[PDB]
């Protein structure tokens, strides 16, 4: 009900190896690993965009958050999908992390329909090899017969005894502020903190906030900063970190494996 | 089995870092020169013939093993228990010994 | 620690706080663009056996 | 594909013959699907070129006004290809840049 424990949290967008085909566009469907390490054969795949939190910091069932351009948007859940080869169902949907269980196959994929009535999808190379229990061979639960010892994962929603780190996002590039005139720029227009930093030395970087005028040089040679954090973020290898290297944040890994038959 | 837990590549600008060593399993620390990285804004930094990439990861227990593993024993002479049925018409017994 | 054989990590209890290791880890530099940590390693040998 | 009966470029629809009138229907229920459901990329005119996994047949299902899903199968032996030395089946994030032949979406 309460398990709170997300207010700081921020989606990202990472880089990607396909993006349906060839053109790998930094995405907002980052795949960091694939967990196999339960027995029965179900996958514990943790993904770029969280599921099942609101804009604001509120438990959902059925919206999803994600990002793009640097600011939050929204969609629903019952239109993700998840497949390796033929379509599988998933079996939970928590936080930040996707649970399925799934056919054989050499791809894991997700997938959900964007905002502005998009099919974005990532593909990622994984091995996944029907792993046996007992000594037969088969694929489905029969109805007669015998039973045997082995681990999956519970949908308890609320556990402690894992974990990983958070750290805040450095600083955010762009060259995309509405800075022009004929021989000057014009030095903002936006809602946040901002840092700027040019080479035409006369006057340093800075941490305005209102327009400004540099008055000299062409805009090939300015680029500006999105700066200090409102949230944190996942120390994801795909995005470089800022000179504040801590482990601020730390955050549940929930569906602790048990024993079951 | 083991794990590869890569923290943040920082990356610094016409410049250079120096990576402190730390007392961690295989602690492994590399510095690149002439990188350029593309983001979606375009470029990161704003610099063209001094620029440095910070890539470091170290190799680590994974966090399941706490229930599954190997255990390899050494292994030594052993003991010997029997249970025997001493029937001889008054009462039979059962014992371990 | 013969890297890709039985037991290529070690650990001398359940919760020691130091272990050792012979992954066999190297790194290299990156492509144009993309910001990423390149890692050849070799692959589990626990996993293999 | 993309004319209406009237010229223009639509990006959504797609005209076909029924009773030798020329009728409408959307790219919004279009799907190619062999051995998994397939994945267009790239719609020009009167040919289709799309990636999607080996295996033996290919299909071709859009959906009509009256809704129903006409579709037609036929037999073709794709197999994945082997450039390189090593048989891969998803492109990973680091490698070898090879010479290799692909289409233009021009
Ligand atoms: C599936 O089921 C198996 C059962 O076979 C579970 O294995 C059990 O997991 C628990 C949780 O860690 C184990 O409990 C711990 O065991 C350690 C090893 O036990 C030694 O010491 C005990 C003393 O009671 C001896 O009986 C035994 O022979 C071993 O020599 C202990 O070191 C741990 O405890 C220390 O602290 C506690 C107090 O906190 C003391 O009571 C202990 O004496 C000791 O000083 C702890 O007791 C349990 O041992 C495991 N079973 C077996 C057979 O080893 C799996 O965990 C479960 N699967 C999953 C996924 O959980
Ligand atoms: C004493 O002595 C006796 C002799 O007689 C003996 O015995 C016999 O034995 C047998 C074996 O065990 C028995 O059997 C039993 O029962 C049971 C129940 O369940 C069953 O199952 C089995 O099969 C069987 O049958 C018999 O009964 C007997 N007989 C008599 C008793 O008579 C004995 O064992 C001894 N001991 C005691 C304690 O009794």
């Amino acid at each position: 009900n309460h398990f709170n424990a997300y207010k700081l949290t921020r989606p990202y967008v990472a880089y990607c190896a396909d993006c349906g085909m060839g053109h790998s566009c930094h995405s907002p469907a980052m795949i960091e690993n694939v967990q196999a390490d339960a027995t029965d054969g179900t996958l514990k795949i943790q993904f770029a965009s969280q599921i099942g939190l609101t804009k604001t910091d509120t438990h959902d069932h059925t919206k999803i958050r994600y990002a793009e351009g640097h600011d939050i948007a929204e969609a629903a859940r019952s239109t993700l999908k998840v497949h390796s080869s033929s379509e599988c169902a998933v079996t939970g949907t928590m936080g930040h992390f996707i649970l399925a269980k799934c056919p054989p196959g050499e791809v894991i994929s997700v997938s959900f329909v964007d905002s502005k009535n998009e099919q974005r999808t990532c593909r990622i190379a994984y091995h996944h090899e029907q792993r046996l229990i007992g000594r037969e061979r088969f694929t489905v639960r029969p109805h007669h017969g015998i039973e045997l010892p082995c681990t999956t994962y519970q949908l308890t929603t609320a556990e402690t005894s894992e974990e990983i780190d958070m750290h805040m996002p450095p600083d955010i590039p762009d060259r995309t502020i509405l800075s022009q005139q004929s021989g000057n720029v014009k030095i903002t227009v936006n809602g946040r903190t901002v840092k700027y930093s040019c080479s035409c030395g006369s006057k340093p970087s800075g941490t305005t906030t209102t327009d400004k005028t540099i008055n000299s040089c062409t805009v090939d040679k300015c680029q500006a900063y999105v700066t200090s954090h409102t949230k944190w973020q996942f120390n994801s290898p795909f995005v470089p970190r800022a000179e504040q290297a801590e482990r601020k944040g730390k955050v549940h890994i929930p569906f602790p494996l048990i024993n079951t038959t | 089995d083991y794990k590869t837990k890569v923290p943040s590549p920082y990356v610094k600008c016409c410049g250079t870092a120096e990576c402190r060593t730390q007392d961690k399993p295989e602690y492994k620390c590399a510095v690149f020169t002439g990188v350029y990285p593309f983001m979606w804004g375009g470029a990161y930094c704003f610099c063209d013939s001094e620029n440095t990439q910070m890539s470091e990861a170290y190799v680590e227990r994974a966090d399941v093993c706490k229930h599954d593993y190997a255990a390899a024993y050494r292994a030594h002479t052993a003991s010997l228990r029997a249970k025997i049925k001493v029937t001889y018409g008054t009462v039979n017994q059962t014992v371990e010994a | 620690g013969q890297p890709g054989r039985f037991g290529d990590i070690q650990s001398r209890t359940l919760d020691s706080k130091d272990l050792y290791a012979n992954t066999g880890l190297k790194l290299a530099r990156p492509a144009a663009g993309n910001i990423h940590v390149p890692y050849t390693q070799t692959p589990s040998g626990f996993k293999t056996w």
